[PDB]
């Protein structure tokens, strides 16, 4: 009867799991799979052969971590299958076959990965109901609007979904694969400048850790860059796990410039700004001041400091000056695609859109592309 | 007369039939049964005539025919194949607590006494006098029984012709870890509470005791005091008790000593104080430390360093490692175990030795040994007890086994070897050397970092393919072990902080040095009989492996004492308590290793109408038995044919009666 | 069945033998081989062609002391099959064909030597079991860690041997060829500045007990001349075997100098302080904060009064401010390669990593590179 | 008028300086600085505080030799004044104030060494002008390329540049800290398994020549080992300076092996192929044809006999089987990044990207950045 559903929001960089109904997530923790890279010498220490999660960060210093999700796209199945289990087990402790279970995915994936979700859930942890959502309408259901254009960006892809009173406009929907996995690898580049080198996958997560602390967006890229090489007052000082100390000046903002300018990573691809107002332009001539004004940002990558200014900006040199230019950046935005769900997945009208078993059983895995959006 | 009084003789034996006979049999005040030569006693909570003169001689030799069951009939059972074999023999008394074991063993003691000497009973005198001692010492309160005895007593009884000489006792399977650990509402040894409550005065200004309370090794429980128990009347009884057995005051006085230098070790303390290279734990107070060194006339500062420090002694120096708070904590556990154990020790040998024998030719053995236990809460001690009660099943179920082959063969029958699957399996699964949970408990005492949740990571990778074993879904601390009685769940709390039991040389050679004669004199003994146990487990394993080794040069029998009701209501009777019972007692291993017998007749008359209309043949024999069996269309390998009994039943029960059922619907 | 294992610990200068189990050796000799060097005069008296042990030390006079071992290589195989038959009969008075055996070596020896120690440990003594570790391990094993790197001076080598949960980083493995053998040398050698003459092989002996008996390790090396040189409160007085009285200043903390400054004896290597902080350096990012406070001392020729406190001072100069610097010296480092491995050789799961005579017989000796490391 | 430009080619391990415009380098020494360690007794002998390049090796038994540069990094700057000195003066013959200077860096070093090297030739030297060049397009320079992928190997570090029709891809470009200097450091660590041991920095040396006289690349690394573990057919001999003789077996092919497999000295990096392929997959689908088929091998370190076979089988492994796979690998490819600098430096139409004292003293250090690359 009373069946709580479970919101899962596996993205390439973090999970966010729990119960619907609540109002932050219960688990949220790596998407990582560790693997020991030396010898083992003692008797009994070395019976692991995986670590997933925070065990795998605690261990970091002798394992191969591996990410099992690359750009939105599942590409190693057996590692999302224990990532899976362990968020279902050691994290939230409950049994997965009596509760339906929420999952999101990005708009423009292949659908391969949405199929072979819908087999591992019903056929692996034998759940009762199944739904797949798009993480934009779930920021919208987050946000409390139904009508808007929502920039998404976690660290695997970032797209636009512009929708009116709850109508999608899917021919306006944009997708890159440039999001925060590409900005930690560019700081890592940029960062030998100055001597420092990090290469294995381990410094990658310190790498990782110094883009949150200290990187943030930059209102105008050239004059910063004058005022950098002019002065030392914007270098900051990082401690390393060992106690080196390191310090970076024009890196804080030049690592997250490559969001509005790829050419920095070598891609043709146009910045954000550009991308919203193309997905704007896509719309109809009576949806355009409505999305103007509704511009929400979700995910990670848009928690840089300055970055709704600079977003504003962009958008008011692009758009008529008559428009009025809103960009909508909540203090949550970083968990607005789990709230979303959780706010879907606990309405009473939505208990008759589940993917039931019955109707997997009847139908094969292909249902989910004529249930699901 | 509806009742019955052997199961074996039945032809269809079932848990519910066997439930329906006991139940039929406690309505009728008829206690004892019979499963072939094992005995079924129900404790009934009130006075019945289990005694008597006239019972003696009814049930005196082969006289009788054994149509009643009694224990009488156990005991002239033994005597008879004593003198038979010309071989010792053991009676194993097994049970739950208060299920009627201990009345049952000194009826066993009486009626031997009565039947063998006839002339002279101060053996029995003797033998009796003992018990309030060793209840004293080896009973505790548990969360399920009020008065449970944590040790299997060994009472051999010396037979030379009919002659009753000096009787030995022995003690075996004792819970070395309920001395310094008690669990929530149990307390520790009834020794303890009754010297606190039943001394005198002066002795206790003496010895500085003070209420239970106060103290650690037993105010862990958080009950001190049984509702329904006088520790001071039980006190003077064992004062009493030792007086009739020889004990001087001195050996009274040096056994108060002891168990209070015990007390006071309980409540010493350890402070983490910082070192140049380590943390390293210093006493708190010196005056508990001072007051176990007068009491046990030892040094103090010895005393001190064999607790916060560690020897290692070579030929050509001695050096000492400070200990940690955790490893000082199982030093002073471990210097508690051993003394109490010293002491039991002491105890039972000169128990036996005022009663001592003069030859040793024949001799009748008698096992009081606790059962199964499976309690809510469930950890390391009961692991022990579940495995020694393995153990004695796998002889049960030998002898059961053992019995079915006799049955097999005395009828004329062309006698085949019959499949049996023991229980060896649970053994290796718990006590395996290679990778048994034992081993890998023992391992970890001594591996550098290892907690009970590398413990019991280790036991989920090296038995995750057993059977036998499972693991829980969620990450809880816990594992189970699907025994003969069902699956049982051990809670991993404790298990590394329960099993360090190492003494070292140090403070053997400390105790030995001491200044009264009856400590030194015990740990002298104590290091010329001392051996690779360091553990609890691997001592108790060894104390197991010593009692199997004296049970096996005799042909046990076995007595199984039941417990109708928990609240010992005289009378009131349930049907899921019986269940519960039989499933811990092992009564249904029968059943189980049955899978069937009918005699030759009663399906003759009874499915008659099934092939033909009615088929009265005058002449019934085997012919007339195998034409009704290959009419059916049914292949000879499924079921057996001898003269009247021994036919099996493995699947052809249902389907006769499904045909049965068939032919009876249409009238 | 119940078959205990040896443990046998022969280093370059001390044998350390017992049953596993035990909380000490029970046979603790020099490793030393004497052959009378004059001529024997009284008929019957010099029919004995060798002496082991401490009858070798015993008739120390009249005998030439070879050592079969330098620089943990066994160099005279048939002295050290004479060692062997000592510790196993007349020390440890057992017979090695009814017991598994349990041999340390060095981390980089030659092959050769392990290779020949488990020919003869088979093919001469015909033991039943064998396994060969590696003594920084069961320093380890002793010390009750599973996180430190350890180093290990017995009067051979000097190795460290960096080890994170349980995971050796064989990279990381440093070896130098300076140890208690050099100090005892180097000592002889600067003793003649007082006008003292040790030469035959008797005479290192008492070279040997002088060094441990009057030699410290100084904190600051300086400032401990200077003292030296301005006063004469730092010498001590030893009495040789015959009666007469040495004095020794300086030299008490000079002799020990040389594992800071191995250039006193020629050599272009390191310090130990250095070397451990350049092993350390080698490992993981991730792995140094843990092991700059599990610094393991073992070895009898880190039993100079003063070496951790001098350990710690170099480590800490080198070593960053932020990081905590600890140095483990238990007062039984003398025996923790023992003590070790008999924790090692006692456990039920180890009774599968034995070399058994089955393995040997079907692989030839070369099955020990394969099962042990 | 006619001042000639002076290419200098300072690698990690060997100078290689000459004039624009011939045809082999002038002079070729190794890039050591030694210093005696020892104590000089005879009056006069010992007036002479460093020893650079060959005279440094005549001495090689009485110095430290230490390098001025590790992993294309300059890290003694006195060091490298000194040895630039020397290459000016002593080998050239040429006064530096009359002659443009043409040096090389690697693709991703850090900007202070490319200013430090600025200041020194503009302020120590005084030389008229001066550029700094990137060793790949040099490489393809000398190989009379426009198209290519280059994998350039000196002693330092392992680098891959991608390039088009003269037109770069920078995001493209790898590096690995993985060359000859840790070839040479893995053979001495892997020498002690037969018992010879080489310590110091004079022995290092001998290490590298035996490196470079006896270890070759096997095509197939598991048959070979068998090969060598069933026979003696693969056995070399070697004699030491003092005369002494040593054979090496599967040592021959298992030092150049850290190169396909860097797991072998504990990196996770992977190998020069896989690296390759990487690179290659970065760049453009219309590139990637051309690219697959001009695979040009520049270094020492690519002159291990078989390393293009490998390198050819294990590319056509990784990439498709429809692509047509080409190993350019001159026999004079130690020497093409010089050849490609003096082919580039006596242009005609090269005259006008010099760094002229001029432009430097308008600018400081700092012009060095945006006139080249
Ligand atoms: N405060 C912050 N500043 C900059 N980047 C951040 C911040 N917090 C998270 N990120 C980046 O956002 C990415 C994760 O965001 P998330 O939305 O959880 O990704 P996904 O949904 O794909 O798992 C990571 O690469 C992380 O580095
Ligand atoms: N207290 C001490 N002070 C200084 N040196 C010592 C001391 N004890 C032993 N040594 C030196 O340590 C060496 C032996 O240590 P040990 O660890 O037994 O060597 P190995 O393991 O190689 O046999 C000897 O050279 C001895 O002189
Ligand atoms: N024939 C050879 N075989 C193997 N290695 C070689 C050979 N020749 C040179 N090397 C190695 O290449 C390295 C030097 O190459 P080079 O390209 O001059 O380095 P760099 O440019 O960094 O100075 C040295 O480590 C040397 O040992
Ligand atoms: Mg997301
Ligand atoms: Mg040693
Ligand atoms: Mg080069």
């Amino acid at each position: 009867d009373e069946t709580t559903a479970l919101v899962c929001d596996n993205g390439s960089g973090l999970v966010k799991a729990g119960f619907a109904g609540d109002d932050a997530p219960r688990a949220v923790f790596p998407s990582i799979v560790g693997r020991p890279r030396h010898q083992g010498v003692m008797v009994g220490m070395g019976q692991k052969d995986s670590y997933v999660g925070d065990e795998a960060q605690s261990k970091r210093g002798i394992l191969t971590l591996k990410y099992p999700i690359e750009h939105g796209i599942i590409t190693n199945w057996d590692d999302m299958e224990k990532i899976w289990h362990h968020t279902f087990y050691n994290e939230l402790r409950v049994a997965p076959e009596e509760h339906p279970t929420l999952l999101t995915e990005a708009p423009l994936n292949p659908k391969a990965n949405r199929e072979k979700m819908t087999q591992i859930m019903f056929e692996t942890f034998n759940v009762p109901a199944m739904y797949v959502a798009i993480q934009a309408v779930l920021s919208l259901y987050a946000s409390g609007r139904t009508t808007g254009i929502v920039l998404d960006s976690g660290d695997g892809v970032t797209h636009n979904v512009p929708i009116y009173e709850g109508y999608a406009l899917p021919h306006a929907i944009m997708r890159l694969d440039l999001a925060g996995r590409d900005l930690t690898d560019y700081l890592m580049k940029i960062l030998t400048e100055r001597g420092y080198s990090f290469v294995t996958t381990a410094e990658r997560e310190i790498v990782r850790d110094i883009k949150e602390k200290l990187c943030y967006v930059a209102l105008d890229f050239e004059n910063e860059m004058a005022t950098a090489a002019s002065s030392s007052s914007l270098e900051k000082s990082y401690e390393l796990p060992d106690g080196q100390v390191i310090t970076i000046g024009n890196e804080r903002f030049r690592c997250p410039e490559t969001l509005f300018q790829p050419s920095f990573i070598g891609m043709e691809s146009a910045g954000i700004h550009e991308t919203t107002y193309n997905s704007i332009m896509k719309c109809d001539i009576d949806i355009r001041k409505d999305l103007y004004a509704n511009n929400v940002m979700s995910g990670g990558t848009t928690m840089y400091p300055g970055i709704a200014d600079r977003m504003q900006k962009e958008i008011t040199a692009l758009a008529p000056s008559t428009m009025k230019i809103k960009i909508i950046a909540p203090p949550e935005r970083k968990y607005s695609v789990w709230i979303g769900g959780s706010i879907l997945a606990s309405l009473s009208t939505f208990q008759q859109m589940w993917i039931t078993k019955q109707e997997y059983d009847e139908a094969g895995p292909s249902i989910v592309h004529r249930k699901c959006f | 007369e509806d009742g019955v009084e052997d199961m074996t003789q039945l032809e269809d034996l079932q848990e519910t039939t066997v439930l329906a006979n006991l139940k039929t049999r406690f309505e009728r005040n008829l206690i004892y049964t019979y499963i072939g030569s094992i005995l079924v006693s129900v404790n009934p909570y009130r006075m019945f005539a289990i005694y008597g003169p006239e019972q003696v001689q009814q049930y005196s030799g082969r006289a009788l025919g054994e149509n009643p069951p009694h224990l009488f009939a156990i005991a002239n059972l033994a005597f008879a194949k004593m003198l038979d074999a010309k071989q010792n023999q053991c009676v194993i008394i097994s049970g739950e607590s208060g299920s009627g074991k201990t009345e049952a063993t000194k009826l066993i003691l009486r009626c031997l006494a009565a039947m063998n000497q006839r002339r002279d009973v101060m053996q029995q005198i003797k033998i009796l006098e003992a018990t309030p001692l060793l209840e004293a010492f080896g009973n505790a309160k548990t969360v399920r029984n009020d008065n449970s005895s944590r040790f299997g007593k060994f009472v051999e009884i010396f037979l030379e012709g009919g002659v009753i000489c000096g009787a030995i006792t022995s003690q075996y399977l004792l819970e070395k870890s309920r001395i310094v650990f008690q669990a929530k509402n149990e307390r520790n040894y009834h020794i303890f509470y009754e010297l606190l409550a039943g001394l005198p005065a002066q002795l206790r200004q003496a010895f500085s005791l003070q209420e239970a309370e106060t103290y650690y090794y037993l105010n862990q429980g958080g009950n001190c005091e049984i509702a329904g128990k006088s520790d001071a009347d039980d006190f003077r009884r064992l004062l009493a008790a030792m007086e009739v057995l020889g004990f001087t005051s001195e050996d009274q006085d040096s056994i108060f000593r002891i168990l209070a230098s015990i007390l006071h070790l309980g409540n010493v303390y350890f402070e983490k104080h910082e070192t140049d290279a380590q943390e390293v734990a210093s006493v708190v107070s010196a005056r508990e430390i001072q007051a176990v060194a007068e009491l046990l006339q030892v040094s103090p500062e010895g005393l001190q360093k064999a607790i916060t420090f560690k020897v290692t002694e070579t030929i050509r120096e001695k050096i000492f490692t400070p200990l940690t708070v955790e490893s000082a904590v199982d030093a002073r556990d471990a210097i508690a175990k051993v003394l109490y154990a010293l002491l039991f020790g002491w105890l039972i040998t000169r128990v036996n030795a005022l009663v001592s024998p003069k030859q040793d030719t024949l001799s009748i053995a008698i096992l009081d040994i606790y059962g199964f236990e499976d309690l809510s809460f469930n950890s390391f001690e009961q692991l022990c007890i579940n495995y020694a009660n393995e153990n004695l099943q796998y002889l049960f179920n030998k002898i059961v086994f053992q019995e079915e082959q006799e049955e097999y063969i005395r009828e004329q029958m062309d006698w085949r070897e019959i499949a049996f699957a023991d229980n060896q399996p649970c053994i290796n699964l718990i006590s395996l050397k290679p990778y048994g949970i034992l081993r890998i408990l023992d391992d970890q005492c001594c591996f550098p970092q290892a907690t009970d949740h590398t413990f019991l990571q280790k036991c989920h990778y090296h038995h995750g393919a057993n059977p036998l074993y499972s693991k829980p879904k969620m990450p809880l601390p816990e594992f189970t072990i699907k025994h003969y009685a069902g699956k049982v769940t051990y809670q991993v709390h404790k298990f590394l902080d329960k099993n360090h039991d190492q003494v070292r040389q140090d403070v053997l050679d400390l105790f030995v040095h001491s200044r009264t004669r009856v400590v030194a004199h015990l740990f002298s003994s104590h290091a010329a009989q001392t051996y690779k146990a360091h553990t609890v487990a691997a001592k108790f394993q060894q104390s197991l492996l010593d009692l199997v080794e004296k049970m096996e040069r005799c042909n046990p029998l076995f007595v199984r004492c039941l417990k109708p009701n928990h609240k010992k209501e005289p009378g009131l009777f349930e049907p899921d308590v019986m269940m519960a019972q039989l499933r811990y007692s092992g009564v249904l291993e029968t059943v189980r290793i049955r899978k069937v017998r009918l005699p030759f007749q009663v399906f003759i008359d009874r499915y008659r109408c099934l092939v033909a209309l009615k088929l009265n043949v005058p002449a019934d024999g085997d012919m007339c038995v195998s034409l009704l069996s290959r009419l059916c269309t049914v292949t000879p390998d499924m079921y057996r044919v001898g003269i009247s009994k021994l036919f099996l039943k493995e699947h052809l029960h249902q389907l006769l009666e499904s045909m049965r059922e068939r032919v009876q619907n249409r009238a």
